[PDB]
């Protein structure tokens, strides 16, 4: 997965 | 490789106030800025060797922009660069 | 200068990179403005792709699509791998 900046 | 990410974030919120960005997408944006910085700085290095003085000025950056960017992006980038230097100079 | 991009940091990066003996005061200003212009063009297209995709944040696929659809940005930045 790819958390927000 | 340098981080521009907070500054990329600030520009993002000007152009799309309601849109965010993932950490991986920000990683790609930051890679683009580093790649272009290096291309312009390397081209600028070459152009400076032709000059009387061994200096990179806004003139070398402008030439590097005109050589490295495709023509339609180059034209708009040069307008932005010239305007920023004019306002800073004042 | 009227920029969001960091002139001071960019000055330091040019100095550190040893690209020339000396760097004029205007050089990092012009460069900051060009890099900011380029970030804005990509983020505008990638944001539009995210809206078109019914998303509220840019993910890598949206940048790949915005760059690929643009003949000049593709030439400048190359292929985006995801």
């Amino acid at each position: 997965n790819d958390p927000d900046y | 490789v340098e981080t521009y990410k907070i500054y990329i974030f600030k520009v993002l919120k000007q152009v799309h106030p309601d849109i965010g960005i993932s950490s991986k997408a920000m990683g790609i944006m930051n890679s683009f800025i580093n790649d272009i910085f290096e291309k312009l700085a390397q081209e600028s290095s070459k152009l400076a060797r032709y000059n009387k003085k061994p200096t990179i000025t806004s003139r070398e950056i402008q030439t590097a922009v005109r050589l490295v960017l495709p023509g339609e992006l180059a034209k708009h980038a040069v307008s932005e660069g010239t305007k920023a230097v004019t306002k800073f100079t004042s | 200068a009227g920029l969001q991009f960091p002139v001071g940091r960019i000055a330091r990066f040019l100095k550190a990179g040893k690209y020339a003996e000396r760097v004029g005061a205007g050089a990092p200003v012009y460069l900051a403005a060009v890099l900011e212009y380029l970030a804005a063009e990509v983020l505008e297209l990638a944001g539009n792709a995210a809206r078109d995709n019914k998303k509220t944040r840019i993910v890598p696929r949206h940048i790949q699509l915005a760059v690929r659809n643009d003949e000049e940005l593709s030439k400048l930045l190359g292929d985006v791998t995801i």
